[PDB]
RNA sequence: GUCUACGGCCAUACCACCCUGAACGCGCCCGAUCUCGUCUGAUCUCGGAAGCUAAGCAGGGUCGGGCCUGGUUAGUACUUGGAUGGGAGACCGCCUGGGAAUACCGGGUGCUGUAGGCUU
RNA sequence: GCUCAGGGAGGACAGAAACCUCCCGUGGAGCAGAAGGGCAAAAGCUCGCUUGAUCUUGAUUUUCAGUACGAAUACAGACCG
RNA sequence: UCAACCUAUUCUCAAACUUUAAAUGGGUAAGAAGCCCGGCUCGCUGGUGUGGAGCCGGGCGUGGAAUGCGAGUGCCUAGUGG
């Protein structure tokens, strides 16, 4: 009953948020957005895999979820239930809308909302897994499998970067041997060297 | 838990109110209706009369307001009231009223007009106002700046006002808030107003008190008592007073003394010095933590 | 169609700056205006009385009448192919002066100082502004150490 | 050796009963606690509606008063000496203030009429330290800064050490 | 049968054809709107 | 060096805690006959000078939060004009000129006008 | 003259919510209504007195044709609060 | 334990959100109607032949950025308003 993504493709309109001027939106499908061991440290997943995109387009909610399933099948399918750990780096908060012909015409046409849909940029990252640094073939294969829901061109990149954070992989040891940085679950905490010292003093204490 | 009210947020969104204001001193709202004026006035000063009460002197001013600030034409204090023998009580009624008639001679002497407009030489404490003669130069216009008194019946304020009035100063003003407007039959019994004037209210309260208990006497007064001021000196004292500032209204200042030129309070510490000591804290940690293990 | 209301549009226009509300500073109302002065407009939320219309928040126009709260001006409006020069009441706290006025008349009495003098004296000092003319001929010294040599970086994906 | 000026004080006794309606309780509630004091005491309204209670807006509900001094004191010490000078460690604000409640005028040593009644009574002792007045002054207003500040247990030794009552926990 | 409704399009070339010529500068313009107190004054100065 | 009275721009001045204030001040403070106002001399008003810098306030401190001003981000994002450039499109590249903002890392932490003191 | 929404800590019945008290509180309240602006010794809330919500000629702004009506802005002449 | 809560973090947004904040753009100024003196007048403003404005009289051309171009003004008027 849904229109092909092909209509509501291209980045065409403002964007159109849920908000109090549009209500009544059908809420979107994708939910789940982390998947697998979410709750595991920044230490033991060193390698992280980017879907990157290669389009200013519009994703659907429902190409999103398709590709989270795509994705996790895979994932526990090859890596083991959870040795792994997905994340969909995008809400879908833009909502489309639908002008519905049943005779009046496009007399008064400003549709009902329909959808939700992602508004993506060249070189915005949709998935990202984040894995062991021997499951590199099997990311890059869950996400060259999971490119097939979406339309347009993706493109797959492993970063330098330690899973999840912004700090890069070859200095993430040496920095949390310093006590620069602290562990706090699946990020890592940044410390200046500004503070008041009794934060210091906490943390070489 | 509660949630932490004076955050980062807070503090970015906090925006501080005028200097003035948080240090609670000055009413921008009345100190714009009262300073500003009009613009077809161009750049004709408006003058104020500041009275401002404190625990021990009386501070009234004249003052006009330019854009880097108010520049004070005269100045007049209660603590020089000594110079004209008013020896002690510096914050009653009847000094508010000496120190006005001292700030409006010393300003008439200032400008040139000391002979014309001489006001209530005798004090009557009825309405008065000193309405401008022909051909001689017209009569000093100002307007009076109470602050942030509540400005009821009987304020040292009005006594000031009175003070500027009776020294030559066309203030307007209503003999409504002088001491002696009764609330309920809504007349003005001047005499009254003269009592107060004359501090005639301290001279009884004196009486009072050494007719009733003379612990509470000498607990209550006691530098009337070293400067021996007794009840029945007083009204003359306080005519001596007005005769005295009356002949005699010039400031002299005091002369500007060679400084020694020594700190009193603690220099602004250095960068240097400032990283030096958290250097020196964490190294006193970190041996202090070796010393314990 | 649109509204056409005084305020339609001077949501962000007539609006303080941030954290700069409240009450309004007292210099701006012990400037005083003569005739002539040129003035600019910029509209303000905190005073209501007076307002300049939001056809005028950002035009300069020369006073031609001062009263005892707000002057006139006398602003050029362009509407659709002429230009106004029409005449506008607006109190005083929605106005400043402007300094482009201001930079003339220092030039004016140093040019006509530097023309009082220096004229008996027998030198003759330029007093029009050319423009900024190119570049004379210059030696460009490297002392020592040789022109640091750049060339491109490859391209990495960093993202 | 302690500076005199930090000697903790009563700035004020406030009473109030809450009647919760209005007309013939809350007039002699009010002439019972002006027997209790010696001034005429105050009506409070009430800000909400709630007709679970049966109260209306604006309808005067309670009475109260606020005493300060040797009258204040003498009355802590009545109602103390009702409330036999043992209070619980939960009846102490944070803020260094305490207070309490008993339950008939009675016991206080007020006598009866059955004109009037019985009621009881909220007390709040609301200390101080010399220098309060700042918080509340109007020409200079500043605040009371860190060290002139009461801390619980700093009020409640000084109950304890001037009344010689107990805090009983809990 | 609808048409077209607003358009600001053939306006610029249109002013200027006879150009956005400014306003007609003149010494000594008029006092109309001066206040008229001022004015009053101004006028017994030029009386006597 | 500094304070009061009136201020100007209104955080480089705010906020939290700690330290120190000599002299003059500014305060806290002691009372309620009178002026005045309250349930209450707490506030306001009124008369004073026994005590105290405890607080306000002032000066200083904090690998402080903030604020101000710099570096980075970055000639990046965006962009005026241009091509019979590319691309199926979306969009991108180039020629011509302009050119941002976070995070991250430094520096600063009120200046000042008029009048009157203190430092005999 | 006072500070508002909210929160915390206390007090006989009293509680999740009646009233009293302290502390924090840049507006998170209120300003008749729609929204946007604006506002903290106020434009809010509470009191006291009130009728400038009055009589009158011109100028101006806004829509604009640079015309009306509407609404509004500075002035001016009284008569007042 | 599991929730709310609270404090430092983290992913993604906004036409009717915003601390910041461009490019393009919109006013004004780039002098003789301008400066600088001397003096009168005023019932307005006025501590103050104060303030403001208006009048007289005199002195000053290096015509006060580039570029380019003779300008200003008045009648009568068609057609047009898909
Ligand atoms: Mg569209
Ligand atoms: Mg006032
Ligand atoms: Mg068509
Ligand atoms: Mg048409
Ligand atoms: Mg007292
Ligand atoms: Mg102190
Ligand atoms: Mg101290
Ligand atoms: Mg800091
Ligand atoms: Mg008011
Ligand atoms: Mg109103």
């Amino acid at each position: 009953g849904r229109r092909p993504a092909r209509c509501y493709r291209y980045c065409k309109n403002k964007p159109y948020p849920k908000s109090r001027f549009c209500r009544g939106v059908p809420d979107a499908k994708i939910r789940i957005f982390d998947l697998g061991r979410k709750k595991a440290k920044v230490d033991e997943f060193p390698l992280c895999g980017h879907m990157v995109s290669d389009e200013y387009e519009q994703l659907s909610s429902e190409a999103l979820e398709a590709a989270r399933i795509c994705a996790n099948k895979y994932m526990v399918k090859s890596c083991g239930k959870d040795g792994f750990h997905i994340r969909v780096r995008l809400h879908p908060f833009h909502v489309i809308r639908i002008n519905k012909m049943l005779q009046t015409g496009m007399r008064g046409a400003f549709g009902k909302p329909q959808g939700t849909v992602a508004r993506v940029h060249i070189g915005q990252v949709i998935m990202s897994i984040r894995t062991k640094l021997q499951n590199k073939e099997h990311v890059v294969e869950a996400l060259r499998r999971a490119k097939f829901k979406f339309p347009g061109r993706q493109k797959i990149h492993i970063s330098k970067k330690w899973g999840f954070t912004k700090f890069n992989a070859d200095e993430f040891e040496d920095m949390v041997a310093e006590k620069r940085l602290i562990p706090d679950g699946c990020g890592v905490k940044y410390i200046p060297n500004r503070g008041p010292l009794d934060k210091w003093r906490a943390l070489h204490s | 838990f509660v949630k932490v009210v004076k955050n980062k947020a807070y503090f970015k969104r906090y925006q501080v109110k005028f200097r003035r204001r948080r240090e609670g001193k000055t009413d921008y709202y009345a100190r714009k209706r009262l300073v500003i004026q009009d613009k077809n006035k161009y750049n004709t000063p408006k003058y104020r009369m500041i009275v401002r009460v404190t625990n021990r002197d009386i501070i009234c001013q004249i003052a006009y307001a330019r854009i880097e600030g108010d520049m004070i034409v005269c100045a007049a204090y209660a603590h020089e009231l000594p110079k004209y023998g008013v020896k002690v009580g510096l914050t009653n009624y009847a000094a508010a009223y000496c120190t006005g008639l001292l700030l409006a001679r010393r300003l008439l002497n200032r400008f040139g007009m000391d002979k014309i407009y001489e006001g209530q030489v005798e004090v009557t404490g009825d309405e008065y106002n000193v309405e401008s003669i022909d051909g001689q130069p017209g009569a000093f216009t100002c307007y009076l700046d109470a602050g942030l008194a509540r400005t009821t019946t009987g304020n040292k304020v009005f006594g000031a006002l009175k003070g500027a009035v009776d020294g030559g100063l066309s203030i307007p003003h209503s003999t409504k808030r002088f001491p002696g407007y009764d609330s309920e039959s809504k007349e003005f019994n001047a005499e009254v107003h003269r009592k107060h004037i004359m501090g005639q209210n301290v001279a009884d309260y004196m009486r009072y008190l050494m007719e009733e208990d003379e612990d509470a006497y000498k607990k209550q007064f006691s530098q009337y008592i070293k400067n021996n001021v007794t009840p029945d000196m007083m009204e003359e004292m306080y005519k001596k007073a007005h005769a005295a500032i009356r002949e005699n209204p010039v400031y002299e200042k005091k002369p500007k003394r060679e400084v020694k030129k020594k700190r009193w309070n603690r220099p602004k510490m250095s960068l240097a010095q400032k990283k030096d000591r958290v250097a020196q804290k964490k190294a006193s940690f970190l041996r202090a933590q070796e010393r314990a293990a | 169609t649109n509204t056409k209301g005084k305020r339609r549009g001077t949501r962000y226009m007539f609006s303080r700056p941030f954290r700069k509300h409240g009450v309004v500073p007292l210099a701006t109302y012990m400037r005083i205006y003569k005739k002539g002065d040129i003035v600019d407009i910029k509209g303000m939320g905190t005073v209501q009385k007076g307002m300049p219309h939001k056809c005028y928040h950002g035009k300069t126009g020369r006073v031609y009448n001062v009263t005892q709260h707000a002057v006139g001006i006398v602003v050029n409006k362009q509407v659709k192919g002429k230009i106004l020069a029409k005449r506008i009441n607006v109190r005083i706290e929605h106005i400043k002066h402007s300094k482009s006025r201001d930079s003339f008349l220092k030039r004016v009495k140093e040019n006509d100082q530097k023309k009082k003098e220096a004229k008996e004296k027998g030198t003759w000092v330029q007093l029009k502004r050319q423009p900024a003319p190119p570049r004379e001929a210059h030696f460009v010294r490297t002392n020592g150490k040789e022109p640091e040599l750049l060339e491109p970086i490859p391209y990495e994906f960093m993202a | 050796k302690e500076n005199p000026m930090r000697e903790l004080r009563i700035r004020k006794l406030c009473l109030n009963i809450c009647v919760g309606e209005s007309g013939d309780r809350l007039t002699r509630a009010a002439k019972v606690l002006e027997q209790l004091t010696g001034q005429t005491p105050v009506f409070s309204k009430a800000r909400y509606t709630v007709r679970s209670f049966g109260i209306r807006r604006n309808e005067k509900i309670a009475v109260h008063c606020t005493v300060r001094g040797a009258k204040a004191e003498e009355i802590l010490e009545k109602g103390l000496k009702v409330r036999e000078y043992e209070l619980r460690k939960n009846n102490f604000s944070d803020t260094g203030n305490f207070g309490f409640g008993i339950q008939e005028h009675i016991d206080l040593g007020i006598k009866y009429d059955p004109s009037i009644g019985i009621y009881g009574l909220d007390f709040y002792v609301v200390l101080g330290r010399p220098g309060f007045s700042i918080a509340d002054k109007k020409r200079r207003t500043g605040c009371i800064g860190a060290k002139h500040r009461i801390s619980k247990e700093e009020a409640m030794r000084w109950f304890q050490q001037k009344y010689d009552g107990i805090i009983l926990p809990g | 049968a609808k048409s077209k409704n607003h358009t600001t399009h053939n306006q610029s070339r249109k002013w200027h054809r006879n150009g956005i010529k400014k306003p007609r500068s003149q010494r000594y313009e008029s006092l109309k709107g001066v206040d008229p107190k001022f004015l009053r004054n101004m006028r017994f100065a030029k009386k006597h």
